[PDB]
This record gives structure tokens, C-alpha cells and sequence, in this order.
RNA sequence: CCCGGCGAGGGGAGUGAAAAAGAACCUGAAACCGUGUACGUACAAGCAGUGGGAGCACGCUUAGGCGUGUGACUGCGUACC
RNA sequence: GUGAAGAGGGAAACAACCCAGACCGCCAGCUAAGGUCCCAAAGUCAUGGUUAAGUGGGAAACGCGGAAGAUGUAACGGGGCUAAACCAUGCACCGAAGCUGCGGCAGCGACGCUUAUGCGUUGUUGGGUAGGGGAGCGUUCUGUAAGCCUGCGAAGGUGUGCUGUGAGGCAUGCUGGAGGUAUCAGAAGUGCGAAUGCUGACAUAAGUAACGAUAAAGCGGGUGAAAAGCCC
RNA sequence: UGAACUCGCUGUGAAGAUGCAGUGUACCCGCGGCAAG
């Protein structure tokens, strides 16, 4: 039981029951999402995709955190040529718990 | 009027050491000698940043071609014959399946070779 | 999300019994070097030593093609005054033949730590014979 | 129970007494003493007046039995260090560091 | 700086950088690069802008109606104690009293406390007027400052 | 004849690696005195073998 | 009061809000030298770090990771004006 | 045409050769030069051929030879390759910060409109030395301000969690003990990493040289806690 | 005395490499010496 799916440029596979940490998303967070473009889902027996985002097959997922991601620093520095520059980053990141799973 | 900047060299030097914090010899306590290496590390990070995924393109292609030859198929056809059969899953999935799931790889595989044929 | 990376302590290494006889030394330390590495498995990670033990038996029947049996020249220096010997193949073999196959997955691994754990997985004997049984090193058709 | 004892401003040196120091850095009293008295060191007399002097008020200013005690935490530190001027050779003038060192011994019976 | 020219050690053969004099900048007991010297700050305020800006601050005083005009303001006695009630039965603190003519009487009054000011109609700042919470004015004051502004 | 650069503290301390002291750790009783003393060595008193030898 | 050498110095007692306010005395930081904890280190070469990264020692709700330290290993990497 | 003033990928390592011009982030795809036996990512790809030379992977007149240099193989990077060497064709994969997919910042000209500002927008640009222009952060003091916080705890010091493209700002665990200061303006001896820059402290060599004419000290007794150096 | 977790050879390089790419070698730490760098 664990199905994989596109959900924000990336894919992302993802067991029942679990929880996964992807792109931020206009979700509230405490707002249940879908996703139907399921690439595949797997059991016990095997079923595959012979066309994307299979027929039926979609995942329900529960928003958990709409948060932003460590501190990370740029610095530019150009060697002998009087240049030092910085910058900080902290992507958004949306976490949710996979609650449902369809066949 | 006299600015003293005893403060404000205190909190510069204390805030470059805590970056430096963790490296080896001088270059963690002297800080002529430490915020060299910050800065080193800083540009070291930005490119191993590019770098990780490259590394990981490449690890993925590795796992999917020994599970390939492992079932006896080369990497290249096992990637035309998923095209042909438009299956859209990425390098580090298939990786991860062959890994955790083999029955899932081996259908795979045998998807790959029923396109090809 | 995360990438998974193999963990050392939870490796599966198989055990593989390889013959020499009328193999091209490159071609077959190549499989070798890269049953070593792991590259046929789908679980090698480069920081971690994942690939099998291969036993390697009638070392003294490797085959070279053109004049390589006796135009091939091994050199190695002991660094001192001036020591450095070379020997031919046919010398290689005539003292020991396990050290020219053996110099060739050195040099056909990379270089490290981990290079030479692998150099160490590979198990090389003259021989026909080999007292590694215990472990069932099933042939391996290459 | 603490009973520490410490010497300051001791004429010898800190690196000197560090060895004396870990001579007897987590050893008994009984042994102490006697390694202490046959040492051959400055630093060992130096060191030994400490131990007596901690022993002492383990006995008089807290519990009585010095026996079961043993020296937990024994170290010594660099202290105030004088400057002195000497002469040399061709007019020139160096500074010599008379060192002083801190020398602190805890000893307990647990 | 005072001090002396001389060079602390020759220029060449010495492991030391070049040094001229110890009242150099860079050296200690003496140096500053730049020495401040006594110079006037004041800056020149033409009578149109100063007559201008008063107009505006007090046209602004009226429109926020921090200005409060009255009859008659004195105090019997020189009684700092009576200014105080005379001010605190209107309810009035921070106060600049702006008056047509000084009297000793209320000077004296109003000298003692700092939250009420007493200043004569010609005698007046823009700072004051703004910083001042109040300000409270007499008929002859008002029609004199009005005939100096024109 | 001179340093390029200075060492390291940690080099330092790998040179002083061995210059650690030992203890004797062969700590003599006497016979009759039952007294500490080094092996061989006479004790304070002046005891030795469990007879005295300095009379003193 | 006690040790120490009718020393220096320190542990007790008292003063005092404070004695790591004790005359070397307001506040007391860095370079430098140590103590204790945990890890890595005696088969591995280099501007010493970095992306990845298992293991180990500490706590958490959950029984999987998450937080800190160490970090074997792996690709790249010949300081600053 | 490139460096200077451009990082990246190939040539192993090499500014000037080749491909390619980094606004920032994402564990996405594609391709250029260059690669696909492996080290080291990818064809032990196919078809028609040459090569017997380690040529490939240094050199001419001449008939593979001509072709010998000095620390160590050292004129493919190496392992090694008789096809893993070279000519022609095709189909595939790898291949960069280059392009595309998503998100975030800002200038420029416009039109549909807000009109001292948002933009349902539109296209583009944002490597950058000297230099030119514009927009901001840190601190002393003055007016604001005899206002406000403040011994149920200021500043400095010492760690942490957030926050902005950033100088820094915010609150807090402990020492501290009585000072600090909102917002907007005014002036700087206003921000240090080098000038064989100066002053004070501490590493380093290192517990190493050395302990200062090679006239020479010892023993019994005495004081003293300590006696070879003090006294008989 | 810029800092070092401070080995040799080949080629490159501001043109004489402990640190660049390849290559071989090397348990960690002291003491008495020579002085090629």
C-alpha cells in the first residue's frame, strides 16, 4: 500500500498512513486536499499506469504545516576582485498527512 | 563625540565564530583566520548545492542500470521502453521501487521489454 | 522528499567463484571491478561498499591478444637510490601470477578508504582450488 | 563534601606541576602521600602541602574519618606572571616570565 | 600636539614601519587626524521664511485649537500658588502664557513652574510655541503679533 | 633554522605526549616498622631490613 | 578556629544586599592555558571545509523520526589585500 | 574573438582553444562543446572496412626503421584495450549556473487604468574591475524629551527562536547593578582586515639553548621544616 | 610565525609544486644526529 503522485513539480511516494513535506500550496492548514493525478499505486499486487495519472486512484491528505524551511545562506565572493555579498533563503514548505488512499 | 564600536566588533566577531563554529584548530577560535574559512564554506555550499543533484542523477542512474542488468536489460532500453509505454515515473522512484519493492521493478521491467518488443 | 541512502550495517553481499581461463585481463577485471563495486545491484551508494566477494581461480590461465604476453612491461619503484624494476608479463606470471590481475582491479577501482576495502573484498587464488566454500560462492557466468 | 583546597601565586610553574598533578589525579590519600614524599619534584612538596592542608580540613571543618578519601578533582592553572628584564649579548634585552600557577585539589570520600 | 619632531627610530635597517614623529595620527599620546576647531553652527533664516513659518504654526495651533485666546490673564500677587489655581480651574499644564505687555506679577508666578511658561508676545520661538501642549493668548497680544506679521 | 610558521597546539601536545612522568608504584613496607618506604631504600627513620642502620 | 613553616596561601566563623564585593578588590569579554562529559582517532596522505552520509552518546512524544555533539565514508575543492 | 571586466562544462590538471554569458530558490526535463569498458554519468550499439604496429598514445629527408639524456614507468591520465586503435552512415544515453517547468525580488517603455499607488498587465533585463548614478542598515550626542522604560532589574557581557535580498532588529535563560531611550530631523574624530600601521596581554619555537674563564671541593658538629652552598 | 589533518615521481602552472590531475608509498607519537629543501 503506498501510491506515488505529482503534486508540485516533484513526485513524491508516499505509504498510508504517513506524512510528507512538499511545495507550499494555497491550502489552509487545517483544510483536507485531493490528488488524482496518482502516477501509481502499488499492494500486494502490482497495478501500473498504461496512461498517467491512472483512471480512478487518488489520495486524500490532510494539511499539517504551512511553514518555511532552515535558514540558508548565500555568499558570493569574487577572489582579488572586491566582491562579498549575501543573501538568506528559507523556502515555504506545506506538510500533510496522507489519510486516504483509493484503488 | 567619541563612538566607541568595542560593542559592535564584539557582536561581528561573535556572530562570525558562531558560523565558524565546529571546524579545526585556529580556524574556530581566531577570527582573522575563521571568517576565511566561513566564507570558503558559504561558496563550497553553493556549489555543492548544484552539485547534489547531479550526484543524485547520477546515483539514480547507477541503481536503475544495475537493476536492469540485473534482470538483463540495459539502462538505455529499459528508459526507451518506459518512454514507448509512456510511463512518466522519475529516476529516484524507480531507484527507491527496485529498492524497497522488487515486484514492483520486476513488473516494471517487464513493461519495459513488452514496449520494446 | 528524503533520499534513501543504503546503510552499511544492513548490506546483503553475495559470494561469486570466477575462472580465469581464456579471459581477456581487462574485460574480465572490469565485471570483476564492478562486482566489486556494486554496480549491479540496486542498492550501491558511493560512500558505501555494496557490491559482492569474488573468488578468482586458475589466475595462471589469463589471456592477453597481440604481443602483450611478453611486450606487456609492469614497473615499480621502492624509492631509493635507484630502484626500479620492471618485469614482464611472462615474469609476473612466472613468480606469481595472482599480482598481475590483482594490480589490475587497483587500479581499475578508485582510489580511497573505501578502494581499498573493496581491493580487499576480492579473494585471489593461483590455483584451481579454494577453501572459501562455507559461504556457497555460486559461479558466476562472465 | 568538598573540602577543596587550593595554593596560589606557588613559585613554581603550571606546566611543571601539571605532572605531579596527574600523578595523582583520581589515586587515594594512603598512596598519595607516599608518592607525593618520594617524588622527585618541587612541584611534589608543593603539591603535597596542598594535599595536608585539604586532608586537615576534610578532618576539622567537616566529617571526621579521612581515611576513605580520595582525591576527585586535582588541576592546576596558570597565574599572575611577573616580568623581569636580563641583559644579553650585543645590547640586546629579553623579558623573562617568572609563572605562577594555581594549584586547587577537591578531594572526597564518594 | 606637543611633543617633539624627532624620528623614533631611523627610517631604513629597522624591522619597523616608517615613522616621522610620535605625533603622527596613527601613533598614541597625540594624534587625530582630523581636529575639530571653534566654528558657528548658526544658520540664516530669511524674515520672510521666519514670518511665514510663524504664520503657518500658528495657523496650525488654531486649526488643532491648541490655541486658546482669553481676556484678561494676571494674578493679584506674585503668587505662584495662585497661578497654579488660576490654572488648574481652566485644567490647563503644559501652557505658554503670550501675552501684549510683561508683568512682574505673573513672571514671577509662572518663573517658578516649568510646565507653564510666561513670554511677551514679540519674545516668541517657533519651537517653543509648537513644543508647548497650550497656548493662550490676550486680546492685545493677539492684535499686535497680528500688525508684526502683516 | 627558524620556523616558517608556528605549530599547532595540537602538535604541541603531541609532543608532550611522552613527556608524562610515571609513578613508582612499588611502595615498600618495613618488616618491623610496617612504614612505607621505596624498595631498597632506607626508611625515615632510619630503618632497613628491619634492623636500623643509622642509629641516629 | 584549622592547616600550613609563630610564612605566603587557603578551608571554616562573623560583618555586610552581595566575599566568583577581600584590599591583586564595580561591571569581568577574547587571544592563551586546564578540568569533566560524548564521540572520532594507531592502514591513512594535501587551504582541512563543503552536499550527501551510516554508526555512537544524550531527551521527546510516539514506538518513527525529531533536537544537539561526534562523525567513518564518499564527489568537489592549490587561503586573503 | 576571450581574460582584464564571466562563473560553468571538455581538453587530467593550463585567463587567452572549444561550447556556453551565473537576478534568487526547487533531490525536474532538454541540449551545445565534449563523452558512453571502468576509475567517472552514460552503446562491451549496429552495418561496410583498414590496422598486427602499444601505431593509436611526439618529429622530417630517405629505405616499421631513421627516433639517444639524464630524481622514478614519465611522449594514451591510469587500469587496461587487437577493437576499448582509425574512415563512412544511422539510431540511442550522459553531458553546464545554457534553455524550458514551478515559486520569489526590482529597474525600464507602454497601453486598460490607479492618477502622490495597486496593478486583472505586456516585453525585457538584472557576470561585472576602474568608474558614474540611485536606495538603505549600525553608533555618540542635540530638539522632540523635566516625555517614556527602569532595583517585581537599564547598559555591557554571555546562548537561544524568529525576522528582512542585507547591513541589523525583536523577546528571552544566567552575571550584572543604575542607567537607557520611541518616531522624525541636525552634526559626525560615525562602521578596520592587512599600511615591515602604534599601545597592553598572551601563544610559538620550549620546558630547548643557557644557567656568564676548566682555581676544586669534601667531611664531623650547630641552627633551621627543609644543609653542598648559612655558622664552628 | 597567514593557517595546516605538513610523503616521493611525472606534466601543467607568474615558467624550479608538501597541497594542482595522475601515479606509488606510508601504523600513531617521542629521543641522538646530517643539513638537501
Amino acid at each position: 500500500m503506498y501510491a506515488v503522485f505529482q503534486s508540485g513539480g516533484k513526485q513524491h511516494r508516499v505509504s498510508e498512513g504517513q506524512t510528507v513535506r512538499l511545495e507550499k500550496l494555497d491550502i489552509a492548514t487545517g483544510e483536507t486536499v485531493e490528488f488524482a493525478e496518482v502516477l501509481m499505486i502499488a499492494n500486494g499486487e502490482e497495478v501500473k499506469i498504461g496512461v498517467p495519472f491512472v483512471d480512478g486512484g487518488v489520495i486524500k491528505a490532510e494539511v499539517v504545516a504551512h511553514g518555511r524551511g532552515e535558514k540558508v545562506k548565500i555568499v558570493k565572493f569574487r577572489r582579488r576582485k572586491h566582491y562579498r555579498k549575501q543573501q538568506g533563503h528559507r523556502q515555504w514548505f506545506t506538510d500533510v498527512k496522507i489519510t486516504g488512499i483509493s484503488a | 563625540a567619541r563612538v566607541k564600536r568595542g560593542v559592535i566588533a564584539r557582536a561581528r566577531h561573535k556572530k562570525i565564530l558562531k558560523q565558524a563554529k565546529g571546524y579545526y584548530g585556529a580556524r574556530s577560535r581566531v577570527y582573522r583566520v575563521a571568517f576565511q574559512a566561513v566564507i570558503k564554506a558559504g561558496q563550497y555550499a553553493y556549489r555543492d548545492r548544484r552539485q547534489r543533484k547531479r550526484q543524485f542523477r547520477q546515483l539514480w542512474i547507477a541503481r536503475i542500470n544495475a537493476a536492469a542488468r540485473q534482470n538483463g536489460i540495459s539502462y538505455s532500453k529499459f528508459i526507451n521502453g518506459l518512454k514507448k509505454a509512456s510511463v512518466e515515473i522519475d529516476r529516484k522512484i524507480l531507484a527507491d521501487i527496485a529498492v524497497f519493492d522488487k515486484v514492483a521493478f520486476t513488473a516494471l521491467v517487464e513493461k519495459a521489454k513488452a514496449a520494446l518488443a | 522528499m528524503k533520499t534513501f541512502t543504503a546503510k552499511p550495517e544492513t548490506v546483503k553481499r553475495d559470494w561469486y567463484v570466477v575462472d580465469a581461463t581464456g579471459k581477456t585481463l581487462g574485460r574480465l577485471a572490469t565485471e570483476l571491478a564492478r562486482r566489486l563495486r556494486g554496480k549491479h545491484k540496486a542498492e550501491y551508494t558511493p560512500h558505501v561498499d555494496t557490491g559482492d566477494y569474488i573468488i578468482v581461480l586458475n589466475a595462471d590461465k589469463v589471456a592477453v591478444t597481440g604481443n602483450k604476453r611478453t611486450d606487456k612491461v609492469y614497473y615499480h619503484h621502492t624509492g631509493h637510490i635507484g630502484g626500479i624494476k620492471q618485469a614482464t608479463f611472462e615474469e609476473m606470471i612466472a613468480r606469481r601470477p595472482e599480482r598481475v590481475i590483482e594490480i589490475a582491479v587497483k587500479g581499475m577501482l578508485p582510489k580511497g578508504p573505501l578502494g581499498r576495502a573493496m581491493f580487499r573484498k576480492l579473494k585471489v587464488y593461483a590455483g584451481n582450488e579454494h577453501n572459501h566454500a562455507a559461504q556457497q560462492p555460486q559461479v558466476l557466468d562472465i | 563534601m568538598e573540602t577543596i583546597a587550593k595554593h596560589r601565586h606557588a613559585r613554581s610553574s603550571a606546566q611543571k606541576v601539571r605532572l605531579v598533578a596527574d600523578l595523582i589525579r583520581g589515586k587515594k590519600v594512603s598512596q598519595a602521600l607516599d608518592i607525593l614524599t618520594y617524588t622527585n619534584k618541587k612541584a611534589a612538596v608543593l603539591v603535597k602541602k596542598v594535599l595536608e592542608s585539604a586532608i586537615a580540613n576534610a578532618e576539622h571543618n567537616d566529617g571526621a574519618d579521612i581515611d576513605d578519601l580520595k582525591v576527585t578533582k586535582i588541576f592546576v592553572d596558570e597565574g599572575p606572571s611577573m616580568k623581569r628584564i636580563m641583559p644579553r649579548a650585543k645590547g640586546r634585552a629579553d623579558r623573562i616570565l617568572k609563572r605562577t600557577s594555581h594549584i586547587t585539589v577537591v578531594v572526597s570520600d564518594r | 600636539v606637543t611633543g617633539s619632531g624627532k624620528k623614533p627610530w631611523r627610517q631604513k635597517g629597522t624591522g619597523r614601519a616608517r615613522s616621522g614623529s610620535i605625533k603622527s595620527p596613527i601613533w598614541r599620546s597625540g594624534g587625530v587626524t582630523f581636529a575639530a576647531r571653534p566654528q558657528d553652527h548658526s544658520q540664516k533664516v530669511n524674515k520672510k521664511m521666519y514670518r511665514g513659518a510663524l504664520k503657518s504654526i500658528l495657523s496650525e495651533l488654531v486649526r488643532q485649537d491648541r490655541l486658546i485666546v482669553v481676556e484678561k490673564f494676571s494674578v493679584e500677587a506674585p503668587k505662584t500658588k495662585l497661578l497654579a489655581q488660576k490654572l488648574k480651574d481652566m485644567a490647563l499644564e503644559d501652557v505658554l502664557i503670550i501675552t501684549g505687555e510683561l508683568d512682574e506679577n505673573l513672571f514671577l508666578a509662572a518663573r517658578n513652574l516649568h510646565k507653564v511658561d510666561v513670554r511677551d508676545a514679540t519674545g516668541i520661538d517657533p519651537v517653543s510655541l509648537i513644543a508647548f501642549d497650550k497656548v493662550v493668548m490676550t486680546a492685545d497680544a493677539v492684535k499686535q503679533v497680528e500688525e508684526m506679521l502683516a | 633554522a627558524v620556523q616558517q610558521n608556528k605549530p599547532t597546539r595540537s602538535k604541541r601536545g603531541m609532543r608532550r605526549s611522552h613527556d608524562a612522568l610515571t609513578a613508582v608504584t612499588s611502595l615498600s613496607v618495613d618488616k618491623t616498622s610496617g612504614e612505607k618506604h621505596l624498595r631498597h631504600h632506607i626508611t625515615a627513620d632510619g630503618y632497613y631490613r628491619g634492623r636500623k642502620v643509622i642509629a641516629k
